[PDB]
């Protein structure tokens, strides 16, 4: 009864050709209690991406976060149009709706994200074949509009107007508000530093059916290399690799008895050419690793993990570290052994690499 | 020792791609290791490694010949090319298609 | 290139797959044991005669006598009871083996559904039993071989306790601590159950860590366990030879000499060309019936002892060689994969430095050369002295060279023969260890292949061509074949020693003078059967006497000199000859066929040619060594007199 | 109190060959389809001193990559050039490592 | 029974040879072999430090 | 699969004098311990440690 | 946990292992899991609700 064990199955189905367009199917169960003061915590998240226009480069992404916590239902739906203007600047136009309990507010947003790496040295990219830690800074400029169709929402907007107009230190404490609880810790555990925001505009124009509160504000994410958003900005947005509507469902349910996770979905960008003619299954983003280790360090566990990488026919894995235990002549299987130690590593926050190099 | 790296090569085998003689001499002569993941330049530190014996750069044949008379012109057996004119360099020969 | 001997390779098998294979094999082994038990029924319970003493059953017999089965009785009623017990236990083995085969099929299909309770049992997570598994482990070994050693030892403890129970109830052997009598093996089974339960719980609570095997267990763990169990089998053979020679086992083995056997293929009474069964040598026995072979003259006790001991010894040596070869295959896999530099354990890091490999292999080679030269010079000098060439009598031979008195405890009659046997065993062990070390260290690159820029990129590549005038047989598979051929000499020494032969000289007992005077000058109460070369002449008397042994002789010889064809450097000659054969078979066109002869004559690959050559070489050699050990013991305890007083 | 449904079954090209490096073993020939016949032996002198090497006919050889993907070359002469120009002796070379041995002072290996 | 199974093993040796008298000198020889995976995003990392 | 650490060194500041005539091995600097703590809590391990 | 007289535990993160009249005892597996969780910094809940 005292033994806590984690049972996980992983399946990576890569597709042939230069484009990866891989499918990930992950099941997980763990007996350890969750690190959430509100339990049970259940969540369903649906992320579907559709190519709006290849000539314009516009993609459309819809994310539906449905969650139940302490018998309360929250739902953040958001449809957005992402467009890569330049390799540094990217634009977004979207609409969404956040419904928590009986309360519900719809929002619209225009947003420009300018990601600039600090160092653009050719020496580093010339020497290092696999760049992981790339420092940089993302400047977000978001103009978000919400119909002030609720009296409590109107009260929120009014109080915020006075708060901005009264305190000059608001740009520092808005980070405390935004990073609610352990989030404020996580940004420090992941190399993310957040600058004080700048409220360009805070005004309200009225629609015939109800008022609309418009807020334009900027902030500056800063990544010390560990951040996935900055260091992997190009690998972030495989719009050119996306021609088929991709989608992923991910649901995790957390009772005090255990946590159950199911993540099934296809998307591009799973494998990238690392040089030397061998495609590499993409490096693990480190922000998830450290942020999940934050909660994973809290308990010990036995490891029962199984990864099943399904290569397309004609391709073979030349490098695996740790080695694959069994092979079905197309499927490479990592079950137990040093892979279990690596699963423990990443569960508790390890940023060790798992180099899967495969080629024709 | 031998098991680390490619087991054939005593020193790090750096083939030389055909980057040559197209713009003010093309000083960025492409040096590529046997691993082939990176694509380095012939900086003086690479020359320090090459004179240290830890690495060894080799010229291939089946390509536009890489500044073959501008780097060095010693052609006793057509393979006497040296970078700092006292290098003792070695050339890889490939008469791949021209031979039957 | 996946061949027919690669389809069952572990790289394609999972843990559940090998579990199912092992269970199917255990069930098939139980079925074979049932066959053998039926084959040991001397008189049928129906009221009729039985089977004619198979060598399989003649080996199995003394162990059965140790149990309540298989009385050493000429009395027909008690022999019928022996047959009844043998048949009943054979049927029980058949049933258990059938269930084991069923379980093996279930684990092979990964289809684990209990018919009574429609639930699927997960291989990765389960409880060993309804309550016992929760009592001991509270779960399952988390798919790691190091975590399984605990539960495996617990299962072995359970099996030991069950064996004790079976001896206590069915076979009626009450455990007492008297180790001379039979009824202590159950007491020691209980003691081992306690010990192995303690070890299993310790290893479950504290799993030992050798992290090399866990990743690719399918080959690393296979190699380690195979070499370990090969040494265990060698130790079991040694222990068997010592114990079966003890007086404690004597009631169960010396009585085998007292009783005669009617063997299959043992010569029958010969009828004439005109036998009117409506002339016959040995008329008392019926026509074409097997003449009894007396155990006292045949030495059946030591014949069965030798069969058991050499079976286990050669199986252990082969298991050691295969463990080294499979470890070399795994090492080559991790060398091509780049994981050889990343193992981080003493069993690899010590051999990671090529100079340490050079030192170890050079020390092994020096010891092998020194010991081999010493013992071989001794042997040939003894031969020279006993044949008296160059004018040397046996007084100049190594008859004085006895084992040291401190070391004399482990020999019956201290002599040069035991000295040469020990030295030959050590020399052959180091001789095979040369190639085993080559496999262990030079799976990817030898120091020569480090100096000369080549590397081994496969476990079954033929060679690297005629470059440098060589490159033949540098593959770990070919080094394994050479190791097997080198250990053939050591296994031959083992067999000849256990059978009884003068290994210290070559022609001992020949009509030459000083060959016969060896015993006179050596003061031995044992008369060894004969010398190395005279062994064939002395021990083929029975092999020729028995038609069945002669048939085995012929077949093994054919197998060997067919191995010759694929061992030599002739594959290209055979390929062009096969092309000529194909062209003439196409010339069967215009011989009124009107049929396109799409039959290319096949010639084995060198990687396959060496495989076939070694298999046939070993097979013929030891098919004949079976006759060596089945000719008889034929050792008389009578010193030879000098030819001249 | 209330929770949503879940399911979780987890628990219970232009390849070249460097004749200076090649030693003439011809496993490329075995790895080449017979219909193409791109690999061929070229004889220079005594066979036992290295003698013949092997060559690829670029026109005949059309992007199979079986030779290099087989990774059977002992000499590393079988090279692959890329469109960007990088050269590969082996599909995956082991990483170069700074080698230095470990000896515990109090353990038996000292 | 016990909890937190499937642990790895780390073997470590240390030696501090001190010098007598007013000399505060010491000779530190340490060895360690850890079978746990490292936290290196570029894993095969070998560094030699000569101070 | 592992980490292999070898340190040989001669340091002039190992020993620190203390009051009452006592001398001690220097207090461990805490930045090393804490900075190692980030990576040290990533796996569950058992240590076989000797010190002379 | 000893409640005021007349009250009973209704909802609970992992349920009570033992229950005497007026006394509830959390032990065993899951409660030990939560204790190991909070010792190492786990902020998971142990929601014990008792009603008259
Ligand atoms: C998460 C770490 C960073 C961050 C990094 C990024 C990244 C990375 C991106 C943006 C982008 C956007 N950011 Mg941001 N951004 C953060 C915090 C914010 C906050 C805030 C106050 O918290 C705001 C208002 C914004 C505002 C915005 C928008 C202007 C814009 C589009 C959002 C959208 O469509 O979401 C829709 C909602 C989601 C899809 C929900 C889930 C989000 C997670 C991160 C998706 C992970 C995908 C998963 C691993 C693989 C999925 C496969 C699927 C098939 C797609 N960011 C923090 C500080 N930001 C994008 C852009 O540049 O716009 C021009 C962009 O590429
Ligand atoms: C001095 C140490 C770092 C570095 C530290 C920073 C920091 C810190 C910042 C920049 C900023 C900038 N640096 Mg810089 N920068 C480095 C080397 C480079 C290299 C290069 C050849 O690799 C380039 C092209 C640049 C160029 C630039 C722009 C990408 C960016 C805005 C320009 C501006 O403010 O003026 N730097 C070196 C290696 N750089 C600024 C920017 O806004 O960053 C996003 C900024 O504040
Ligand atoms: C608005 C969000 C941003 C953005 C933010 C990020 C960030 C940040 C990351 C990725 C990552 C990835 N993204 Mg993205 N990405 C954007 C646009 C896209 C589009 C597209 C054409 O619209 C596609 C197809 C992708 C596809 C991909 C993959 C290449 C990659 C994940 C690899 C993997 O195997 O995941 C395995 C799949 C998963 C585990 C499935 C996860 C599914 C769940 C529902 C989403 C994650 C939830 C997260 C944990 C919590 C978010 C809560 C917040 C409060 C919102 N991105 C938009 C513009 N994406 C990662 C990567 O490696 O980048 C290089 C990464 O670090
Ligand atoms: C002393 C006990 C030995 C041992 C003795 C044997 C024997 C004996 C056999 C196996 C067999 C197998 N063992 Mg084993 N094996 C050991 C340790 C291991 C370990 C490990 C510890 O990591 C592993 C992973 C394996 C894995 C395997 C597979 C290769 C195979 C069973 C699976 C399968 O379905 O086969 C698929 C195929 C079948 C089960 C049957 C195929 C048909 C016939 C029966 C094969 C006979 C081959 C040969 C003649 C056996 C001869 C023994 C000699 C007479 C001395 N062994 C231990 C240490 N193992 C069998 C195998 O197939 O060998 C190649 C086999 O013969
Ligand atoms: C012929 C005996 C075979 C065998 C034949 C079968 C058959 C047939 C079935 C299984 C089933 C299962 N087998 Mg089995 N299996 C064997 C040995 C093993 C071993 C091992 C110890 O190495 C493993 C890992 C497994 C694995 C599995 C489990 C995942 C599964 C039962 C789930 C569970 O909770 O059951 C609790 C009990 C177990 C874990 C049993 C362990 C094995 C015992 C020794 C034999 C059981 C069958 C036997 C005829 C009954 C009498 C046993 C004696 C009282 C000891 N088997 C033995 C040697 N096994 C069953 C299933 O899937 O259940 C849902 C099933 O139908
Ligand atoms: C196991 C696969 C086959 C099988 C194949 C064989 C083979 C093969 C043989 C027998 C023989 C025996 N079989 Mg059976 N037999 C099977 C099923 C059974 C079952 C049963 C209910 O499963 C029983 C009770 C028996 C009964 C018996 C006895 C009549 C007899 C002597 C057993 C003994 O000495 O064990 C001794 C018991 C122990 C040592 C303890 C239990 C095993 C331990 C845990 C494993 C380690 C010991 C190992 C066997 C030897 C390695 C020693 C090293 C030093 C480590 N068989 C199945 C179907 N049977 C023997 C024979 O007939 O002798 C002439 C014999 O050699
Ligand atoms: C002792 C218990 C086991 C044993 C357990 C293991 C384990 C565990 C591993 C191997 C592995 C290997 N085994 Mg082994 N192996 C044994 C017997 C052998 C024999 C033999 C005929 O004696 C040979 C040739 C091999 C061959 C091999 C290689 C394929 C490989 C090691 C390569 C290397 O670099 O080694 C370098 C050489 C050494 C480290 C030699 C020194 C050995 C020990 C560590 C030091 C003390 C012993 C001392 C020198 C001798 C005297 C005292 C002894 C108590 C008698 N094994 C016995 C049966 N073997 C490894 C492999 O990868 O498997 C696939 C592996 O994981
Ligand atoms: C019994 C033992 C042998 C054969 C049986 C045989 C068969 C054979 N071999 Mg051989 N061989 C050796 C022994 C035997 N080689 C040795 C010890 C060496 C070491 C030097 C050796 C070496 C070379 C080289 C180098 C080359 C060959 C060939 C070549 C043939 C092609 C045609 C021919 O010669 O037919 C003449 C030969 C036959 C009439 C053989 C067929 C019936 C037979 C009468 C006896 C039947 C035995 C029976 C088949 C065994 C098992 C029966 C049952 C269990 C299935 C060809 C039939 C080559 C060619 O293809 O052309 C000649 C070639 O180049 N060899
Ligand atoms: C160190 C090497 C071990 C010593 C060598 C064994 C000699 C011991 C000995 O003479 O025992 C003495 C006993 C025999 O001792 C006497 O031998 C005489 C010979 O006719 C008679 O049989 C006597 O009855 C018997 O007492 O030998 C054994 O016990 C034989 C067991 C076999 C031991 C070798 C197994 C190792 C396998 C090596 C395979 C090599 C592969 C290459
Ligand atoms: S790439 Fe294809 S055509 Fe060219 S040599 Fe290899 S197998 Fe022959
Ligand atoms: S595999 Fe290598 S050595 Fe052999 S023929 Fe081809 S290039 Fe030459
Ligand atoms: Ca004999």
């Amino acid at each position: 009864n005292d033994v806590t064990t984690a049972h996980s199955d992983y399946e990576i189905v890569l597709e042939g050709g230069s484009s990866s367009w891989g499918k990930v199917k992950a099941r997980a169960k763990v007996n350890a209690p969750p690190a959430s003061p509100l339990l049970p915590a259940d969540c369903d998240v649906k992320l579907n991406v559709k190519p709006l226009d290849p000539a314009k480069g516009f993609v459309r992404i819809s994310a539906v976060f449905e969650s139940i916590v302490d018998s309360t239902k929250n739902k953040l739906t958001i449809e957005a149009d992402i467009a890569n203007e330049t390799k540094e600047r990217r634009i977004s136009v979207g609409e969404g709706m956040v419904s928590v309990g009986d309360f519900s507010h719809t929002f619209s947003f225009e947003g420009s994200v300018v990601n600039l790496f600090y160092y653009r040295s050719d020496a580093v990219r010339r020497n290092v074949p696999n760049p992981i830690y790339m420092q940089g800074r993302q400047f977000h400029d978001i103009l978000m509009k919400v119909p002030l169709d609720n009296n409590d929402l109107i009260d929120t907007w009014e109080g915020t107007v006075k708060a901005i107009g009264s305190t000059g230190a608001f740009n520092d404490w808005i980070r405390d508000f935004w990073f609610i609880g352990p989030a404020f810790t996580a940004l420090n555990e992941g190399g993310q530093r957040i600058s004080r925001i700048e409220v360009n505009g805070l005004n309200t124009e009225s629609g015939p059916k109800g008022p609309v509160g418009v807020s334009r504000w900027r902030f500056s994410h800063g990544g010390s290399g560990m951040v996935d958003s900055i260091s992997r900005w190009a690998e972030l947005f495989p719009s050119d690799k996306l021609n088929r509507p991709a989608q992923v469902e991910a649901g995790f349910r957390s009772d005090s008895q255990g946590i159950e996770v199911k993540v099934d979905g296809e998307f591009p960008g799973v494998s990238v050419d690392a040089g030397g003619g061998l495609r590499r299954i993409l490096n693990h983003p480190l922000i998830p690793l450290v942020h999940h280790g934050m909660v994973g360090k809290f308990n010990n566990f036995n490891v029962d993990a199984q990864l099943k990488v399904v290569l397309p026919k004609g391709y073979k894995i030349r490098y695996a570290a740790p080695q694959y235990r069994s092979q079905n002549l197309e499927e490479y299987r990592w079950s137990g052994g040093a892979y279990a130690r690596w699963v423990e590593h990443v569960c508790k926050g390890g940023v060790g690499q798992f180099e899967i190099l495969y080629a024709q | 020792g031998p098991w680390s790296g490619n087991a054939v090569h005593k020193a790090e085998k750096y083939f030389i791609t055909s980057a040559k003689r197209d713009r003010d001499g093309k000083l960025q002569i492409e040096l590529v290791p046997a691993s082939g993941r990176r694509k380095l330049s012939p900086t003086p530190e690479m020359i320090r490694r090459l004179i240290d014996g830890e690495i060894e750069i080799y010229i291939l044949t089946t390509q536009p010949d890489i500044a073959i008379d501008m780097n060095k012109e010693i052609i006793d057996m057509e393979n006497r090319y040296v970078i700092d004119f006292d290098k003792r360099g070695v050339k890889w020969t490939m008469r791949e298609i021209p031979v039957f | 290139s996946t061949k027919w001997y690669q389809i069952f390779d572990t790289e394609k098998l999972d843990d559940e797959q090998v579990v199912g294979g092992h269970l199917a094999l255990l069930g098939v082994l139980g079925f074979i044991m049932g066959i053998y038990y039926i084959s040991g029924i001397q008189v049928f319970p129906w009221g009729a005669p039985g089977f004619h003493d198979n060598w399989f059953y003649l080996t199995i017999k003394p162990r059965m006598v140790s149990l309540g089965i298989d009385t050493y009785s000429t009395k027909t009623a008690d022999l019928e009871a022996a047959g009844a017990r043998l048949l009943g236990w054979a049927a029980f083995h058949f049933l258990v083996g059938s269930v084991l085969i069923f379980g093996g099929w279930r684990h092979w299909t990964h289809n684990l559904t209990n018919p009574f309770t429609g639930r699927c049992g997960n291989f990765r997570d389960f409880r060993f039993l309804g309550k016992f598994g929760d009592v001991v482990f509270n779960g399952t070994s988390a798919k790691s071989y190091k975590e399984a050693l605990g539960p495996h030892a617990v299962y072995m403890s359970l099996l030991f306790l069950g064996w004790g129970i079976v001896m206590w109830a069915i076979l009626g052997f009450a455990p007492i601590p008297d180790f001379q009598t039979i009824n202590s093996e159950t007491f020691m089974s209980f003691v081992f159950a306690v010990i192995f339960f303690a070890l299993g719980i310790y290893w479950w609570n504290n799993p030992p860590n050798a992290a090399i095997h866990l990743n690719d267990d399918m080959k690393a763990a296979f190699s380690v366990h195979l070499t370990a169990i090969g040494y265990i089998n060698i130790a079991l053979g040694c222990i068997a030879f010592v114990a079966f020679q003890q007086p404690s086992f004597a009631p169960y083995y010396k009585e085998l000499d007292k009783l005669v056997f009617y063997l299959y293929g043992e010569p029958f009474n010969r009828v004439s060309f005109n036998f009117v069964e409506q002339a016959k040598e040995f008329a008392d026995f019926p026509a074409y019936a097997i003449l009894p072979k007396s155990g006292e003259a045949f030495g059946m006790a030591r014949v069965v002892t030798n069969l058991i001991v050499f079976n286990h010894i050669i199986c252990g040596v082969l298991y050691v060689f295969a463990g080294v070869y499979h470890g070399g295959q795994y090492l080559l896999k991790i060398q091509l994969n780049g994981m050889y530099n990343q193992i981080k354990s003493i069993w690899i890091t010590k051999g990671r430095d090529q100079e340490v490999q050079v030192k170890i292999l050079g020390t092994v080679m020096a010891l092998c050369f020194a010991t081999m030269l010493s013992v071989y010079a001794v042997i040939v000098w003894n031969t020279i002295c006993e044949l008296n060439i160059f004018g040397t009598n046996i007084t100049m031979s190594f008859y004085w060279l006895k084992p040291l008195p401190i070391f004399q405890w482990m020999f019956a009659d201290p002599s040069i023969n035991d000295w040469v046997m020990a030295h030959v065993i050590t020399a052959g062990s180091l001789f095979s260890l040369i190639a085993l070390v080559r496999i262990a260290f030079f799976a990817h690159t030898s120091p020569l292949w480090d100096d000369l820029g080549l590397k081994k990129n496969s476990y079954s590549f033929p060679c690297l061509g005629p470059v440098y005038g060589g490159t033949c047989g540098v593959s770990i598979q070919d080094q394994l074949w050479f190791a097997m051929l080198w250990g053939i000499k050591g296994l031959s020494a083992v067999c000849w020693y256990i059978d009884g032969a003068w290994i210290a000289s070559m022609m001992y007992g020949v009509p030459a003078a000083d060959a016969k005077a060896w015993d006179s000058i050596a003061h031995l109460h044992h008369h060894y059967t004969s010398g190395i070369f005279y062994y064939f002449w002395t021990e083929t008397v029975t092999i020729f006497s028995s038609s069945h042994l002669s048939t085995i002789l012929m077949i093994g010889h054919l197998v060997w000199f067919i191995s010759f064809a694929v061992w030599f450097e002739d594959r290209g000659s055979r390929l062009e000859g096969a092309d000529i054969q194909t062209r003439t078979i196409r010339w069967l066109g215009k011989k009124f066929l009107n049929r396109d002869v799409n039959f290319r004559f096949p010639v084995l690959t060198i990687s396959d040619s060496k495989l076939a050559g070694t298999f046939l070489y070993f097979g013929g050699t030891f098919m004949l060594v079976f006759l060596f050990l089945a000719n008889g013991f034929y050792q008389t305890n009578s010193p030879l007199p000098p030819p001249v007083s | 109190p209330v929770e949503n449904k879940n399911q979780a079954p987890a628990p219970g090209k232009h390849y070249f060959i460097i004749e200076n490096l090649c030693v003439g073993c011809g496993l490329c020939l075995d790895k080449c389809p017979p219909k193409v016949n791109a690999i061929g032996y070229k004889f220079y002198g005594d066979v036992q001193e290295g003698g013949f090497r092997c060559y690829i006919d670029q026109a005949a050889c059309i992007s199979c990559s079986a030779c290099f993907s087989g990774d059977e070359c002992p000499s590393g002469a079988l090279i692959e050039v890329l469109p960007d120009g990088e050269v590969l002796d082996f599909s995956y070379t082991p990483p170069e490592r700074l080698d230095f041995d470990l000896r515990f002072l109090h353990r038996f290996h000292r | 029974l016990f909890g937190s199974n499937d642990v790895t093993t780390a073997h470590s040796d240390y030696e501090i040879v001190l010098e007598g008298g007013s000399s505060s000198w010491g000779k530190v020889k340490a060895r360690a072999k850890v079978n746990a995976p490292p936290a290196s995003p570029l894993l095969p990392a070998d560094c030699d430090v000569k101070l």
